[PDB]
Parts: structure tokens; C-alpha cells; sequence
């Protein structure tokens, strides 16, 4: 009777961009017709609402870019490109 | 799930084990790799395509399969002639499921010429006098169809009852062509990527395969290839093959987020440890 | 319980006793935001919210819904013969019975409750080809159900969508003038959408001459007429916060 | 230091150059993020 | 609000604003307004609604009190109605935490205390706020045993170094109305506040020292204290001959 | 440097060495050095940013790296010349429409379209142009007439 | 359409023939290719990529200011009805399609040199007669006689209805929102060029919008703060280059529409606009909606040098006047400023710094601009920048009456 199931409906976790699918072309249009076909919606019966729609993805950066990799590892390679050898080995060293 | 619709090129292995082989072996090097693609193509809709790729212009060709969904879930159900259909409804009383009278039934059974009145009314039926269009609008729906004709385009075609009534009425092979669509339904799974032979609106989770080769021309759907390219090209959707190695998809050779310097790029690195006693211990007819 | 049900709980009251039950309104409009901010723009995480208020409805109602009464009514007027494949065919082809228990009918009174987050709207094959004419009998017979069906959606601008699509179905036989830039009486009703395309005889329906467009004008007024006015009503208990944000 | 007045000169205003007589190596400029949709993505076709 | 036919008063949009935008750093507007419609849209079919109105019947005893007291009883056996109310508030906490770490990391943001202000810290980016609030979004999930959303979509997407939340719907007759929800009186983030007000001064007893370093060659004999050096030091920076190393 | 943004080319470390000069390390004062250490520090990096909606690419962003001229005004060029050809959905819908003789009319939604490109256009010159070269590349006997 | 146009050729700085080179013509005009749009084929995205800082040309007006002075000695039909030749080169046709030196069997008669010389359409029939071809010339000669008609920026035209945008207009401007106003300008300029168009035209009036909302942010007024129906321009820092601007659309209160139309000409009063890209690309846009739709009345002679006093069809003293109003970048820059601090959307010391900064800014274009007249006097027989004297850059014109009219324009 009291099923908990149709009560205690929130939006899990990572919602707004799960279904993004991974690419880098138009991220956003990708994402916003995932959500539709997985909200089991077909085009044909949605009509001219779905051409000009978006919706966030993963492969969007806070920023703003194109990313393919967490933020981190983007942070990381650059860190990684530079790192001058600490102790070096030349004759003239006192 | 994307999508990459494929054109086979000139000598496309067609027989072999995976169709996914004869797009590029090196997808198969990983199981990491091979376990991200569906194929899809099936072979009922393959024969289809052979036959009416003598009756349809390229473009009305295009025009009638892009709209289909990817797994095809209707049927196209064909019916006996009405003197041998009619008594369907009455050797199960229940399968009268539109109810056509009784009276009208052993009428038909009686007349020397029995009329379209068993199909008359029927919802969705398909008369000879119909468009290959007709089915593929319906096919959209999903719903099975029923039809009076086997050249019929964009669903598996299955009998709509034992085989009895079409005896006579139809031929040994005739009767034979539809077995596995009597029983044809197999699943159809959710992974990153799947491709797929049948066409599609190109668009922002649809990919067009570019492998710098030319067609089979044996291939039905060969013709296609140039508006299907140009449309592609003028909206940047072609994708190289090396594309699809990467662990996200970008149309683009040499990208600066990717060395692409890996032993799956490698393609001389072809490896063969698996087996399964099959009789092919080899093949020799296949050629990477 | 809108005192449907009176109760009574007894309970001891020592000094040292906590019950963390209560939040203040602010933190209930804070949560309800932040419920905006988490499903974005993602359709699909919001369904499921009308799905399970539907859901509790119909476990609820005390309606029953049956068309047999209606099928008798319509099978003796009709000539139920399996033949006049005029609109007896495409209103039967409707009658018959659905597996889907109305699904569609208690999607909309949900949406109701949670309207600005999702919108119920009229499916786009719903409705009849604009280029097809009035004549056209299984046209005249979605438009019917159209204009039935309009009030139920939350969709705001489901009157000037019902309106149109009358008027794409009488183009030829009732040449009106649409004074919006851009659009035309064969243009698709289900595409108006935005407020700025509402065609000002719409708006004022003394635009349109008697006696040259008698149907739409008497359509138009129908519609301003007769189309419901909303209401308000309370619901929750004043002890309470009230978690509302515009209302 | 001209070919490099953006990278040293203090005095480099952006938007600068020297182009018909002299080429400089290290300069400002855009990138775009342009989207090149199809047909049906600018507008609701009449479909089928 | 429903607005029937007045057309000045139909709803073109429903936004929800990180921060008030006289006070936004750009733009960046939320990603609903490329939608045609200012909500989602879920197609129904006319036909079925209209045999759910046209055949509407009822049972033949239908006392309604007693249908709806025993219809509407299993329903207030839940407890939903009490878990909405305490996920609320450690929404709220959350919230204010994770907004109050942003703003002490950024180099001007949100008006916050900032008792930290001392330490050296690269002005966060967009980016590099994500990261923070991720940590913290992260903490108090495993910290209150938690599951679902709570804070995902503030570092997920947009902009992380957001101010005040406010939700608002524009009408066609150009009127706004915007609903601001300021946080009530939050707990955690006021003791929060002295942790590190105490941390400044006791910074020692979590292995981290304040001040500069000299690197004199001392070669005594007796004692040594490094840690609190009596003796005074060396030279300072404005000391006279003391050289500054250049850039590289 | 802390106070710059920069782009990580994350796959071509040895690019990124030469697309950002001023990220030197000078240890010993050879001539490499006696001109690198007169880099201002912060000619590095995006300048500016055209963002315009949350969780949305922006449009465009301006930076300052590694580049010549007369490559940046041929391709500056090249983009304005891009422009030259494309239109507004509004445009191209009313093409359509009139196209048809006003059959099929039809229309757009209402919502930001943040960076489309449709190079899809031409003056009549260009048409007129094009129209005659074609009937250059004829042979003007019947053989050019019949397919059309 | 519009079957009738007017026009005025430039004028001579006292010197006694039109200022152009042949190589001029021959760079800008030749190779036998259609001249009438290629105002746009020199201009991109920004200075940083265009070779305005040196030699020929050296300055961002510089070609378009010869193309005007190319035109004044080759527009002879519509001041004498026949088609003349100036130092041996001609149009090719009698539609006026190119330019080529003169035939050696029938020469046309040679032009008798002039200056301001008034122009009507309808002294050449065959214009009319092949007005669907000929159309390109429309829009040119409307744009070489905004210029000549003024010292310093040209003129320009603005005006705001009292009822709200269609909703063509905001569809159009929802797809223009990331594009900077350089690249919105050629569009403008390629709309009405090519084919001709009724004044009902949905562009038209899109264009229209632009115009206003351009000005209305170039004053401050619009801002992220308050927006015309969502819309509004940001302009770059001035501490790196504030010589750029893209539109934007935000959440921000909308302005409330005028009590009455309202209406008005435009120009820069100051030299700085023939270096400047904004001033020439916002000129050029607006200059095209009154190419399309002609002058809606005739401009106040009052403020206007005197070869423009009372120029029939064009300028005039009377009741059915509108009155034009001029600013200088500077002043305009810090009454920005201010607005931006009083809509709270910058602090006190912020708006000293940018006043500080935008100055700076200018100082340079001005140190640039003095520097190259001296390199090229106009005795040298070319004009590539128009002449000016030093005080010219400290006049703050108009400018107060300007941001007024902003004021009331957007309330």
C-alpha cells in the first residue's frame, strides 16, 4: 500500500548530466537528445520541441571548453611538463 | 549509445564470424575495446534490401529507411487467401479476434469466388495495392502488420498463421523464406557505441564511417554513398576509422588531447591467442 | 488530512526528550532550489516525480473508469457492421479498449501539482496535417478531440494551438489574416508556442468579419468564452513550513 | 626583440603589428567554438 | 501561477540565478533557456484523455468519508514527511560550508570572514572551484551516511563560486518576479569559523610553522634551540648590503 | 606563474614548450637567457573570455601564444569570409517557405542558438558567374540540352 | 522596394582634383570585378589582424574613405544624366557594372571636375528601368554621402518604436548572441546590398533594433543591470583593448519602452572614429537600414560644416527637421562609467581606474592618428586619413545631450 518507492523520489546522484554521451562535436545538443530518448520520449511525437534544445554534459568544462579528461589530469599534465632535474652532475660544482 | 552508420567498401568479408572484423580487426585486439559496439544488421533485413534494390531509386530508397528505429520490433504478418484464411477464425473460434461473422465466414467458405471482405475492415491490413512507403510508416509504430504480399520492405515477414492455409496457396521455398522471421525477435543492448547498415538522420549522435575506399558495388546501398557523404561532409560528421580507437569520439587526425601512441593503434601487432576448436582453425579465404 | 481523519497519539513528556522533526520554511525553499539546480534541464530525472504522484492518485481515487456505457451508446447509433470506414472506423479505432489504464489522463492532473518544472502538451502526431482540408473527415475528428482534450494540459498556450488548428483546416474555405510576421494559416499549429506569435484576431476576436469567417469568429468566442478559469486552494498545516517559492 | 614586441616590449599594445613590413613571431588572436548543425537541428522539419 | 488568455502575463522562461546578475562575472546563463519551452515537455495523447472524461463512473455505496479515511490512513504511516524536513537542513548546512570555502579560497568573491586570508593561495579559477566543492560535497555525504544529490549539480556544471541563490520566471509583459532564498541561521559553519581563527594561532600543533628561514653556517658548541632562535637574526630584507636573487 | 590560464596541449608536451616562450627556466646567462629573462610576465594565456551560458562552451576566447602574423590575417580572413555566406534560422526558413511558393510553411523555435554556422549562401553574381562557366563546359549541339 | 535615391559627392580640402591614386583605384577597384560590396572585404575581427598600422592605408577608415573619393569622380550620371571618363577609365557599361580604360575608337566625353555635387536617381532612367540589377549602387552612394555630409565620424541614424520587438526580431537576435558587432555589421551591410528589399522586411527591422541597442550599451544606459527585452552589448577591458563588443542576453530587468518614438542623427564629433573599428562597423550597420528605407527626414543643418548647409533633399533648417547629436569617445567612456557605478555593477575606485585606463588607451590612437597625417599630407594628392587639427580631440561635442537621449530613449 504505503510503497516507500512512490514517496521518497529525489534526483539521484550526478542527475543533471549522466546520460551525456562521451563526444566532443556538440556536446550539449548530444546531451540534451540523450536525456529525451532516455526519458523514453520519441522525436516524432515531440515535435519541433526537440531542435534547439541543450543540456549540460561531462564533456563541457566549468569554464566552458572541450574537455576530455578530468580537470585534474589536465592540471597534472602541464605540472608533469615541467620538472627540471633537481641535482644535476657538471664538472665545474665547488 | 551512438551511432555509426557503415557502407561496406569494395571486398567487405560478409561471411565472416563478426561483421565487426571486416570494418577494422583492430577493434577486436582488447576486450576493453570490443566490448563497447553493437552491430545490429541483420540478415532477414539484408535480403530485403537484395531484392528491392531493383525497384527503388537511390533517393525514395534513403527516403523510406531513414526514419526506421534501430531495433526493429514490428513484424509484417502475412495472410492466406481468404478461402483458406477464413477458416483460421473458426478452427480456433478465439483467434476471430476482429469477430467477422460467422455467417460471412462459411458464405466465403461456399462462394466460388470469395472476396477481400475477410480482410475488408481488418485494421492495418496491407493490400497488394499498396506502396513499399505503407509499411515503413507503420514500422515506425512498432506494432506488427499484416500484409498480403511477401515483397514487402522494413520488417521481418512472417507467417500470421500455421503454415496449412498458405500451403497451396504458396510454394516449398515461398513457404521455407519465412522461418526465422516466424520466430525472429533477438535483443538489442545498450553499449557506448553501435553500428549499424541501416541508415539514419545524420545529426548530433549519428556518425557517418569514412574509410577512404570505394564501395562494394555488389552492395545495394552503395548508390547512397555520395548524398549520404556530402551531407556528412558539409556539417563535419565523417569519421577517419582511427577515430573510433579513442576513448571519446572526435572527427580529427593527430588531437592534442590524445598521443595516440598506443599498442591498439599499432594494427602491425595482430594477435591471435583466444580459440575455440572451431572448424575454421583457419580461414583461408579471410585476408587482413 | 483536510480533517478527513481525526487522531489521537499519546506520549510521555520527560524533561530530556528530542524529536528532530521540524525545518523552518527558508530551509525548505533553500532545498526546493536546490532540487532546480540538480535536475537542470535533464527531463528524464524529472518524470519520475509525475510518475509517482500519478501513481499515488489512481492507488487513491475513488473514480472508475469505463467506456462500456459509451461503447453501447456509440454501437447503436453507429452501424457497427465493420463497414462505414467514415469516421465510425476512426472513432472506434479510438474506443477500443487500451492496456495502458489511462495513463495519459492521470499524467496530466499530476503535472497540475508540479507545473513550471514540467508541462504536460498535446503529442505532436496528434494533430491533423495543415495542409490536409476540412473535408478531410478523420481531421475534423482529431480537431474534436483536440479542442476536448485542451483544458487538461498545463501547457499555456494549448488555446491558441487548439484555436489554429482549426483554423489550418478551414485555410481554404476561410481566409483569414494572421498579423504575425513570419507566419501564415497553413502554418502548423503545434508550432505557435511562444506568446509573441498569439495572432491578434485571436487576441481580439472583433477582427474577424461575420459574415465573411462566421466559423472561426464563433470558435474564437467560444473559446474566450467558455475556456475555465483557474482557482486556488489551500493544502499543508500552518505548524509547518510552507516550502512554496511564487505562490 | 621586433620580431617579439608582444612578448617584451612594454610598451605592446594589443591589436598591434607590423604586417606589410615586418613579420612578427608571438601575437594575440581568437578561437572559435563554432557548431555546424544540420537542417532538421535549425528548424522543425515537416517529416514524413 | 496559471495565467488563462491575459497574454502580458504568460511565463516565457524559468531560470534559476547562482548569483544575482548586476553581480555575475559574465553571462553565463542557465542552460534551460535553449529550451522552447521554460519547462520539460512530456507529449500526452488527446484520445485517451478524452475516454478518461467521457466515461467517469463511480461504486454504488460511495460514502466518501469512509472511502477517503480508509484510502488516505497508509499514507501517514510513512515517515517521508520527517526526512524532508531534516535532509532540508543538512542541505542548508552544506550549502553554507561549501559556499563559505569557496569564497575564503578566491581572491574576492562572497562576503565571508576570512580568517585564513594569511596563507598563500592561487586566486581559484572556475575549475579549480569544482575541485573544492567536490571535496566538500563528497565530505559531508560519507560524513552523514547520505545518497542522492545534495550539492552534485553546483560543481557538476556552471559556475562553482556562486553567491546567493535566487530563483525567478519571466512574463511576456517584460515584469520579472525573482525569489531570493538567503540560507537561514546556520550551526556548523559558525564554529567552523573558529576552528580557523584557533588553527592561526595554534598552526604549530598541526606541523606547520609561520615566518621565513635563514640558512647561516653555525658551527657551535652549546645549545641549539632552531625552533625558537633567541640570538638575534642575521639580517632582514631591507637590511643594508642585503642582495634580492632576481626573477629566474 | 600562478596568475595565468594556459593552454595544456595534454598530449604534446614538447609543443607546449614552444608555444609558451616566457615559461623558461634560465639557469646560466647565454644568449637564449640574456633574451628570454626580459619577458613581461603575465603576455601569456587567455585574455579574455566570451562566456554565455553555464555549462555551455563559450563561444569564443582570446589568447596570446606563439603566432605570426600573416597566418593570423589569412586565416582571420578566411573565417570573415565564412560569415560572409552564413544566415540567421529566420533567413533560411523564409527561403524555404518562398521557395515553395509559401507550401509547406513552416517555422522556428524561440531560444538562444549560442554558435551555429551555416555557410550555405551567394550573391546572384556568384550564380550568374557559375551559370555561364557551366555553359562554357558544354558542347553547345543537342548533347548539352537533353539531360536538362 | 525603393525606386529613388539622393546623394552628394565629397569635398575638396582646397585641394583642386579628386584625392586618389591610380594604384588606389587599381588596388580597390580593379581587375574588372564588381566594386559595389567590397566594403567588407578589407575588415576582420580586430586591428591585431589587419595591416592598418603601416604604409598605404595606414589607418582603419583609410580604405573606405578612398572608395568615397573613388566614386565622387565616376557618379556623373546621376548629377548630368551621361557616363563620363576621369584621367582615362570609365564604366565598362551603361548598368555601371566595372570600371576599365576608356575604348580608343569612341571615347565618352571627360568629366568637368567638381566637388559636392548634389545627386538624384532620376537623372538616370536606365537606372530605374534595370533597378533589379543596379541595386548595389543604392547602398553605396547612401554610405559615401553619410561620410561626405560631415567632418570627423560620420552620420548615422537612430530611432526606437513604443511598441515591443516582433517576435522575428528576437529569434534573429537569440541566433546572433555569441558574434562579435564586427562580423554583425557585414551581415547588415551584405543584406541590403545585393537585391532590393521592401522597408517591411523583418531584417530591416531586426537591424533597426541593433542600431539602438549598440548605442543605448555604447552610453551605459543598457547594461547587465537593465536590458532592452534581455539583449544588451559588452564591450573588452580597456585596460588590453576596448576597441571590441559582442552582444549578449541576460536575465536583467527590461527597460520599459519610450512614452513617444523616439529619434535622432548620430555622428562622432572627434578623430579617433578613423581608427577605431566599433565606431566604423556601428556607422556602416546603421548606415545600412537607411540605405533600404531612405532618410526618414532631413537632417539639421545647425552643427554640420558649411558645404552641408541646406543641401537639397538632405539637410534643412524648417519644422520637419530632426536634429543630430555628436559626443566624443572619451567623455562618452567615462559617462559609462558612471552608470555602471550607479547601477552598482563597479565600485568608486574601479571607475577611476577604468577612466584611467580608457584615456591611456586613447592617447595612443590619437599619438598614432597626429603622427600619420604628418606622413601623409593631403597635398600629396591622396587622402588616406581625413585631415583634422590638434584641438580636434578635446571637443566633448554633444556628448551630454547624447547620453540624454539614451536616458529617455531607454526608460
Amino acid at each position: 500500500t504505503a510503497s516507500p518507492a512512490d514517496t521518497n523520489v529525489v534526483p539521484a546522484k550526478d542527475a543533471p548530466t549522466t546520460n551525456s554521451p562521451p563526444s566532443t562535436t556538440s556536446p550539449n545538443q548530444a546531451a540534451a537528445d540523450a536525456n529525451q530518448q532516455q526519458a523514453g520520449i520519441v522525436s516524432s511525437q515531440s515535435g519541433p520541441n526537440a531542435v534547439g534544445d541543450s543540456a549540460p554534459s561531462t564533456s563541457v568544462n566549468n569554464d566552458g571548453d572541450i574537455i576530455t579528461r578530468p580537470t585534474s589530469d589536465s592540471i597534472a599534465a602541464v605540472a608533469n611538463a615541467t620538472k627540471p632535474a633537481a641535482v644535476v652532475s657538471d664538472p665545474q660544482s665547488m | 549509445m551512438i551511432t555509426i552508420v557503415v557502407i561496406p567498401t569494395a571486398h567487405f568479408s560478409w561471411t565472416d564470424t563478426n561483421f565487426l572484423n571486416s570494418v577494422d580487426y583492430r577493434l577486436t585486439s582488447q576486450p576493453k575495446i570490443r566490448d563497447r559496439f553493437a552491430v545490429y544488421a541483420p540478415g532477414w533485413l539484408r535480403r530485403q534490401l537484395d531484392e528491392f534494390s531493383a525497384s527503388l531509386t537511390a533517393s525514395e530508397l534513403l527516403q523510406a529507411l531513414q526514419t526506421i528505429p534501430i531495433p526493429v520490433k514490428a513484424r509484417c504478418l502475412l495472410l492466406p487467401k481468404p478461402k483458406r484464411f477464413a477458416q483460421w477464425l473458426l478452427d480456433v473460434p478465439s483467434a476471430n479476434i476482429w469477430h467477422i461473422p460467422v455467417t460471412t465466414l462459411r458464405a466465403t467458405v461456399a462462394s466460388k469466388h470469395p472476396s477481400s471482405d475477410v480482410y475488408n475492415y481488418i485494421p492495418d491490413h496491407v493490400p497488394p495495392s499498396a506502396e513499399f512507403d505503407t509499411v515503413t510508416r507503420r514500422v515506425a509504430a512498432g506494432r506488427d502488420i499484416y500484409v498480403r504480399s511477401t515483397k514487402v520492405l522494413g520488417a521481418p515477414l512472417c507467417l500470421a498463421a500455421p503454415a496449412k492455409y498458405y500451403a497451396g496457396y504458396l510454394s516449398t521455398h515461398q513457404l521455407d523464406g519465412v522461418y526465422p522471421d516466424n520466430w525472429a525477435p533477438d535483443n538489442f543492448h545498450k553499449r557506448e557505441f553501435c553500428l549499424t547498415i541501416l541508415p539514419s538522420l545524420l545529426g548530433p549522435r549519428t556518425f557517418l564511417l569514412d574509410v577512404d575506399a570505394d564501395r562494394d558495388a555488389s552492395y545495394p546501398l552503395s548508390v547512397l554513398w555520395p548524398q549520404l557523404r556530402v551531407l556528412a561532409l558539409k556539417s563535419r560528421l565523417l569519421l577517419p576509422p582511427v577515430a573510433l580507437l579513442r576513448r571519446v569520439v572526435d572527427p580529427g587526425l593527430k588531437p592534442t588531447w590524445s598521443a595516440d601512441s598506443d599498442a591498439a593503434f599499432r594494427a602491425l601487432r595482430l594477435s591471435r591467442p583466444s580459440s575455440a576448436s572451431k572448424p575454421t582453425g583457419f580461414d583461408f579465404s579471410a585476408l587482413p | 488530512a483536510n480533517n478527513l481523519l481525526n487522531s489521537t497519539i499519546p506520549i510521555s513528556l520527560r524533561p530530556t526528550i528530542l524529536c528532530p522533526w521540524f525545518a523552518s520554511s527558508e530551509d525548505l525553499r533553500l532545498q526546493q532550489v536546490m532540487h532546480l539546480v540538480n535536475i537542470s534541464s535533464n527531463t528524464a530525472a524529472a518524470l519520475p516525480l509525475v510518475e509517482a504522484l500519478s501513481t499515488l492518485l489512481r492507488s487513491v481515487t475513488p473514480l472508475v473508469l469505463d467506456p462500456t456505457v459509451l461503447t453501447n451508446a456509440i454501437t447503436t447509433i453507429s452501424e457497427s457492421t465493420t463497414q462505414t470506414i467514415s469516421p465510425i472506423s476512426e472513432i472506434l479505432r479510438l474506443l477500443q479498449p487500451m492496456g495502458n489504464d489511462y495513463a495519459a489522463f492521470w499524467k496530466c492532473i499530476a503535472s497540475w501539482a508540479y507545473n513550471g518544472l514540467v508541462t504536460t502538451v498535446l503529442s505532436e502526431d496528434a494533430f491533423p496535417d495543415s495542409s490536409q482540408s476540412i473535408t478531410h473527415l478523420p481531421s475534423m475528428w482529431k480537431c474534436l478531440f483536440l479542442t476536448l482534450a485542451g483544458p487538461m494540459t498545463s501547457d499555456p498556450h494549448s488555446p491558441v494551438k487548439v484555436f489554429m488548428a482549426l483554423a489550418n483546416l478551414l485555410a481554404q474555405p476561410e481566409p483569414i489574416a494572421i498579423g504575425v510576421p513570419g507566419m501564415h494559416q497553413t502554418t502548423p499549429a503545434s508550432q505557435f508556442s511562444h506568446p509573441g506569435v498569439w495572432p491578434p484576431g485571436f487576441l481580439n476576436p472583433q477582427l474577424i468579419n461575420p459574415q465573411q469567417a462566421p466559423l472561426l469568429r464563433a470558435f474564437a468566442e467560444h473559446i474566450r468564452a467558455n475556456w475555465p478559469q483557474p482557482s486556488e486552494f489551500g493544502y499543508g498545516s500552518t505548524l509547518q513550513g510552507s516550502a512554496n517559492l511564487f505562490i | 626583440p621586433l620580431r617579439w614586441p608582444g612578448l617584451v616590449d612594454p610598451n605592446y599594445r594589443v591589436g598591434t603589428n607590423d604586417l606589410p613590413n615586418r613579420i612578427t613571431l608571438y601575437n594575440s588572436l581568437y578561437r572559435y567554438n563554432f557548431t555546424y548543425p544540420t537542417l532538421d537541428g535549425i528548424m522543425y522539419v515537416r517529416s514524413a | 501561477p496559471f495565467t488563462r488568455l491575459v497574454q502580458n502575463d504568460v511565463i516565457t522562461n524559468v531560470l534559476v540565478a547562482r548569483v544575482d546578475p548586476a553581480q555575475r562575472g559574465d553571462a553565463a546563463v542557465d542552460i534551460r533557456a535553449t529550451h522552447a519551452t521554460f519547462a520539460a515537455a512530456l507529449p500526452v495523447d488527446p484520445a485517451a484523455i478524452v475516454v478518461a472524461m467521457l466515461c467517469g463512473q463511480t461504486e454504488t455505496n460511495l460514502i466518501p468519508s469512509h472511502h477517503y479515511g480508509k484510502a488516505f490512513a497508509p499514507l501517514f504511516a510513512s515517515n517521508a514527511m520527517f526526512t524532508r524536513n531534516q535532509r532540508a537542513v543538512i542541505t542548508r548546512e552544506a550549502f553554507v560550508c561549501a559556499r563559505s570555502a569557496v569564497a575564503q579560497c578566491q581572491d574576492a568573491g562572497f562576503l565571508v570572514p576570512r580568517p585564513l586570508d594569511a596563507l598563500r593561495q592561487f586566486d581559484v579559477t572556475s575549475a579549480a572551484a569544482a575541485e573544492i566543492m567536490h571535496a566538500v560535497n563528497d565530505a559531508f555525504k560519507t560524513a552523514f551516511d547520505l545518497d542522492g544529490a545534495l550539492l552534485d549539480g553546483l560543481a557538476l556544471y556552471g559556475d562553482p563560486r556562486i553567491a546567493d541563490l535566487s530563483a525567478a520566471y519571466l512574463q511576456y509583459g517584460g515584469n520579472v518576479v525573482r525569489e531570493h532564498v538567503p540560507p537561514g541561521p546556520s550551526h556548523i559553519h559558525r564554529t567552523l569559523q573558529q576552528v580557523e581563527s584557533t588553527f592561526m594561532a595554534e598552526m604549530n600543533l598541526f606541523n606547520v610553522a609561520r615566518g621565513n628561514l635563514y640558512l647561516v653556517q653555525t658551527a657551535t658548541n652549546g645549545n641549539w634551540s632552531p625552533m625558537a632562535p633567541v640570538a638575534a637574526p642575521p639580517f632582514v630584507r631591507g637590511g643594508p648590503n642585503v642582495r634580492v636573487v632576481g626573477r629566474f | 606563474t600562478s596568475g595565468r590560464m594556459i593552454r595544456a596541449f595534454e598530449g604534446r608536451p614538447e609543443l607546449l614548450a614552444l608555444a609558451y616562450p616566457g615559461r623558461a627556466v634560465l639557469p646560466t646567462q647565454t644568449k637564449n637567457a640574456q633574451f628570454l629573462s626580459t619577458a613581461i610576465a603575465d603576455r601569456i594565456g587567455r585574455l579574455d573570455r566570451a562566456n554565455l551560458i553555464g555549462g555551455e562552451v563559450s563561444a569564443m576566447v582570446e589568447c596570446m601564444e606563439l603566432c605570426d602574423a600573416l597566418t593570423l590575417h589569412i586565416r582571420e580572413t578566411y573565417v570573415m569570409l565564412l560569415r560572409s555566406m552564413h544566415q540567421d534560422p529566420t533567413q533560411i526558413v523564409q527561403i524555404v517557405n518562398e521557395c515553395a511558393n509559401n507550401l509547406l510553411n513552416s517555422t522556428i523555435p524561440i531560444s538562444l542558438r549560442p554558435t551555429i554556422l551555416c555557410p550555405w549562401f551567394a550573391s546572384s553574381e556568384d550564380l550568374r558567374l557559375q551559370q555561364v562557366m557551366h555553359l562554357v563546359n558544354i558542347s553547345s549541339n543537342t548533347a548539352a540540352a537533353l539531360p536538362l | 522596394a525603393q525606386r529613388q535615391f539622393f546623394g552628394l559627392t565629397y569635398n575638396f580640402y582646397g585641394q583642386p582634383a579628386p584625392l586618389f591614386d591610380l594604384n588606389d583605384l587599381q588596388e580597390l577597384a580593379g581587375c574588372y570585378a564588381r566594386p559595389w560590396t567590397s566594403r567588407f572585404s578589407h575588415l576582420a575581427i580586430s586591428t591585431g589582424s589587419l595591416p592598418v598600422w603601416s604604409a598605404r592605408y595606414p589607418s582603419v577608415a583609410s580604405r573606405n574613405i578612398i572608395v568615397n573619393t573613388l566614386l565622387g569622380a565616376h557618379l556623373n550620371p546621376f548629377a548630368g544624366g551621361q557616363v563620363t571618363s576621369h584621367q582615362g577609365i570609365t564604366w565598362r557599361d551603361p548598368v555601371l557594372s566595372s570600371l576599365a580604360p576608356v575604348p580608343a575608337i569612341q571615347p565618352p566625353p571627360v568629366w568637368a571636375v567638381a566637388e559636392n555635387v548634389p545627386l538624384d536617381s532620376n537623372n538616370y532612367p536606365t537606372y530605374v528601368l534595370n533597378l533589379s540589377s543596379m541595386w548595389p549602387i543604392n547602398q553605396d552612394v547612401h554610405i559615401m554621402t553619410m561620410w561626405a555630409l560631415s567632418d570627423q565620424g560620420p552620420i548615422y541614424h537612430l530611432e526606437v518604436p513604443v511598441d515591443p520587438m516582433p517576435a522575428a526580431t528576437t529569434a534573429a537576435l537569440m541566433a546572433y548572441i555569441g558574434v562579435p558587432i564586427a562580423h554583425l555589421a557585414q551581415t547588415a551591410y551584405r543584406f541590403a546590398g545585393q537585391l532590393p528589399q521592401s522597408p517591411d522586411s523583418t531584417m530591416v527591422s531586426t537591424i533597426r533594433w541593433l542600431s539602438a541597442i549598440w548605442f543605448g550599451s555604447l552610453t551605459g544606459r543598457l547594461n547587465r543591470s537593465r536590458t532592452c527585452n534581455g539583449f544588451y552589448f559588452e564591450f573588452a577591458k580597456p585596460a588590453l583593448n576596448p576597441d571590441q563588443a559582442v552582444l549578449k542576453w541576460n536575465d536583467g530587468a527590461r527597460a520599459a519602452p519610450p512614452a513617444a518614438a523616439q529619434s535622432s542623427y548620430m555622428r562622432c564629433i572627434s578623430p579617433h572614429w578613423q581608427h577605431q573599428i566599433v565606431e566604423v562597423a556601428g556607422a556602416l550597420m546603421s548606415q545600412s537600414v537607411t540605405a533600404v528605407t531612405g532618410l526618414p527626414a532631413l537632417i539639421d543643418e545647425a552643427t554640420l560644416p558649411a558645404w552641408s548647409q541646406g543641401v537639397a533633399n538632405l539637410t534643412g533648417n524648417g519644422q520637419g527637421v530632426v536634429p543630430c547629436l555628436d559626443y566624443n569617445p572619451v567623455p562618452m567612456a567615462a559617462a559609462r562609467h558612471l552608470q555602471w557605478r550607479q547601477d552598482g555593477l563597479i565600485t568608486a575606485a574601479q571607475e577611476a581606474q577604468l577612466n584611467n585606463d580608457y584615456t591611456a588607451y586613447a592617447l595612443t590612437i590619437e599619438r598614432h592618428l597626429t603622427a600619420m597625417l604628418v606622413a601623409n599630407p593631403i597635398a600629396a594628392g591622396r587622402m588616406p586619413i581625413q585631415p583634422f587639427n590638434a584641438a580636434d580631440f578635446g571637443q566633448a561635442g554633444q556628448t551630454a545631450a547624447a547620453v540624454a537621449l539614451a536616458q529617455a530613449m531607454f526608460v
